[PDB]
């Protein structure tokens, strides 16, 4: 119990994310920065922001 | 402008809570389990907070049952466990109902039939020779004050006292904090109580309280864990000081140690060794003694290089007065020293 | 033997899940983003100074509008702020005041938190003015409240200090699914864009993705050192950052299984307490113990910039829907919005 119980269903665990079927990282990687790419010219934060649509302007 | 107006009025309150808060004394209650921290916040209401209601008592009827039936199947099954034999005979079959009644009746009752085989088996001297040796299981504080007085909670018209609220003890999780005014300040007084989770993700939220009030159980002494009969109850309370006044959190902190349940202390300190505890203990086991003895070796684990007085104090949270008095020379250091 | 055989399985287990991972990393996202222009040195300034908080601010969540905000601190206060105006909405009593978590819900209809009384309190916002009305405390959990996220307004995910994370039904007060299998307290969890899938971070160092109508754990991430203190998704619900106690922020993709990079800096020592990505998610900002708020290019690694104000730890910051601003809370008893 317990000590071994808690173990049982780490093992338990592990079973089923070793069935865990992963893309290759360059797929992702790629699909990650196309998605980046796409939309970091109109982010406030990477651009800055014209002061007059900046709602925290004094 | 309506908002703004509205931001005025909540910075007003704001500002009161300012005020209020600069002027009140926040206390810290640490201790390892059933040192007597619930104890002494009980003690906190009766003494600065009027006391408890009619009701609020009789809510502790269920609680005080519990208690009571829980400390005796502990004895019961003890005597199994230490292979020690019935006084008379005819108990055996008092234990295999009051066993069976156990798991039947509802939570926190004590029907007449029950009542009954409790006083009888508390009569019985293999019983009382098995409750003697309460420190080789483990057995509520407050079994033999219960039991001893079974009688009386069971009368039709009973009400639970301020002192049998004070020897309850309720399963609770969550942070516990009462708060009252005293000396013409405002007092916050905390217990963490049923914390599961790592001390060190929480612990900083303290940084800061005026003062720390420690708890150590005194008769612990020979006493081990319940979930690790291995682990000494008072080596356990230690590794918790030394991590707690040692702590980066409170290099500079007031921590006062309580050093409690010294009636208890009084009684066993003639029956066990201290050396259980300590093996190089080479005093008399004696109240004066060992009671010192064990209070010194708290004090040394402070490595703190701001060398502040860690007062000490020999205390019975269950005793009122004991409280009272206690709490007001601890209150006047402070007040006067912060 | 028993155990042992246990110990045995599991760690081969594990050196089989690495392996899987290895026989997918035939490249590393910077390689990938080496001809990507840096983003410069970020400069964002002190827009506001938020201040009504009597002690140290824990947390604070954003309100959909991008224009209110919730901040929770020790003082016993849930205040509810007009971060255009400054003006105060609402300024709530706790009955607890040791709270570490709060939570604006979508609708902007409640706002929940809960701290050491192991309790999720929801309070009803379109009912009273200044302070408010608790209109459900959650109980069930045995450790701390770290966090929590309303998926709607009946329905709210948290994390605790007892290890695990629970989906609770608002109007029932009942926890509808337990998230168990962490073996540290979570400290914080993250739920995906389509709120079908939420990730936690905990004191065991790794971060779990979880089904919220299944219950189950379906993958857990590894790598980091210590503690992960914060958490967040990438706005495409295909990845998420980890902030942690070992002085790094990771990102991790669901899909690879594993992490695509880490955030770090041999000057910068300290813990992070909080992070969160920029619309975009070019930019990844985090929170640390030292003072400041360091802003990472999520695509370069490069540490593009940092928010200095905060006297004291900054231990919650947050983007606002729109983009156009991310505000800090602060052991300081301030809150500030940058831009
Ligand atoms: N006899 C006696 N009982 C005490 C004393 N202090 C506490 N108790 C009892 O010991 C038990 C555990 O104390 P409690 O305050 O619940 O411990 P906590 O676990 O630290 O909150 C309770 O049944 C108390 O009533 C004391 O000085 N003497």
């Amino acid at each position: 119990l317990t000590e071994k119980d808690k173990l049982k269903m780490e093992v338990d665990q592990l079973k089923k994310e070793v069935t865990l079927e992963r893309m290759l990282v360059s797929k992702c990687c790629e699909e990650f920065r196309d998605y980046v790419e796409e939309r970091s010219g109109e982010d406030p934060l990477v651009k800055g922001i014209p002061e007059d649509k900046n709602p925290f302007k004094e | 402008s309506a908002e703004e107006k509205h931001s005025r009025e909540l910075e007003k309150k704001l500002k009161e809570d300012a005020e209020k808060d600069a002027r009140t004394v926040k206390l810290l209650l640490l201790g390892a389990g059933e040192s007597g921290k619930s104890t002494i916040v009980k003690q906190m209401k009766i003494i600065h907070q009027d006391g408890y209601s009619l009701e609020e008592c009789l809510e502790f009827i269920a609680i005080i049952y519990g208690n009571t039936l829980q400390s005796i199947l502990a004895i019961v099954r003890a005597m199994t466990t230490l292979n020690i034999q019935y006084g008379d005979s005819a108990r055996q079959d008092d234990a295999r109902k009051l066993m069976h009644m156990a798991d039947t009746i509802e939570e926190g009752t004590m029907p007449k039939e029950m009542s009954d085989i409790i006083q009888r088996l508390w009569k019985d001297s293999g019983i009382q020779a098995c409750f003697d040796r309460a420190s080789e299981y483990q057995l509520n504080d407050s079994a033999g004050y219960y039991l001893s007085d079974l009688e009386r909670l069971v009368t039709p018209g009973y009400v639970p006292t301020e002192q049998d609220v004070l020897r309850s003890r309720v399963k609770t999780t969550g942070i516990i904090e009462t708060q009252f005014s005293f000396k013409d300040l405002n007092f916050r007084m905390f217990d963490v109580g049923g914390q599961r989770s790592e001390r060190k993700k929480w612990i900083h939220c303290f940084e800061g309280v005026t003062a720390i009030i420690f708890c150590v159980a005194l008769s612990d002494y020979d006493l081990v864990l319940a979930e690790d009969e291995e682990m000494n109850r008072m080596h356990e309370s230690m590794k918790l000081f030394d991590s707690i006044c040692n702590n980066k959190w409170f290099t500079d902190t007031s921590i006062i140690l309580f050093l409690n349940k010294k009636d208890l202390f009084e009684e066993k300190i003639k029956k066990s060794p201290l050396t259980i505890c300590y093996p190089e203990y080479a005093g008399s086991n004696t109240y004066e003694e060992a009671g010192n003895y064990i209070k010194v070796q708290f004090l040394e684990l402070n490595m703190r290089r701001d060398v502040k007085e860690i007062y000490s104090h020999m205390t019975c949270a269950t005793d009122t007065q004991n409280v009272k008095f206690v709490f007001d020379a601890v209150t006047d250091i402070i007040i006067k020293e912060n | 033997s028993e155990l042992d055989q246990l110990r045995q399985e599991a760690e081969q287990l594990k050196n089989q899940i690495r392996d899987a991972r290895k026989a997918c990393a035939d490249a590393t996202l910077s390689q990938i983003t080496n001809n990507i222009d840096p983003v410069g040195r970020i400069q964002m300034r002190t827009r506001r100074t938020l201040r009504g908080h009597l002690a140290k601010i824990y947390a604070m969540h954003w309100g959909t509008d991008s224009r209110l905000l919730l901040s929770a601190s020790q003082d016993g206060k849930l205040i509810i702020w007009d971060s255009y105006t400054t003006n105060k909405v609402h300024a709530i009593p706790l009955r607890s005041s040791w709270v570490m978590t709060c939570a604006y819900a979508p609708s902007g209809n409640y706002v929940a938190c809960g701290g050491l009384d192991n309790i999720c309190s929801i309070y009803n916002l379109k009912t009273r003015e200044g302070n408010v009305r608790v209109s459900r405390e959650l109980a069930g959990h045995t450790g701390y409240l770290s966090c929590c996220r309303f998926l709607d307004d009946n329905q709210i995910v948290t994390s605790s200090g007892d290890t695990t994370c629970a989906l609770w039904d608002i109007e029932t007060g009942q926890q509808t699914t337990t998230f168990t299998g962490h073996t540290g307290d979570v400290m914080s969890l993250s739920l995906a864009p389509d709120t079908r899938l939420f990730v936690s971070g905990a004191c065991d160092a790794s971060a779990k993705l979880w089904d919220v109508r299944e219950g189950m754990c379906r993958q857990t991430f590894t790598g980091h050192e210590s503690d992960i203190n914060a958490i967040c998704f990438f706005p495409n619900g295909n990845a998420f950052a980890t902030g942690s106690d070992d002085a790094t922020c990771r990102l991790f993709d669901l899909r690879a299984d594993q992490e695509l990079m880490t955030y770090s800096h041999d000057n910068i020592i300290c813990g992070i307490t909080s992070v969160s990505f920029s619309k975009s998610g070019r930019l990844l900002l985090a929170g640390y113990d030292d003072f400041n708020c360091n802003v990472w290019d999520a695509l370069k690694a490069d540490r593009a910039g940092v928010l200095a104000g905060h006297d004291n730890r900054v231990s919650c910051l947050g983007v606002t829907d729109d983009g156009m601003a991310v505000a800090t809370g602060s052991w300081d008893s301030f809150l500030k919005i940058w831009n």
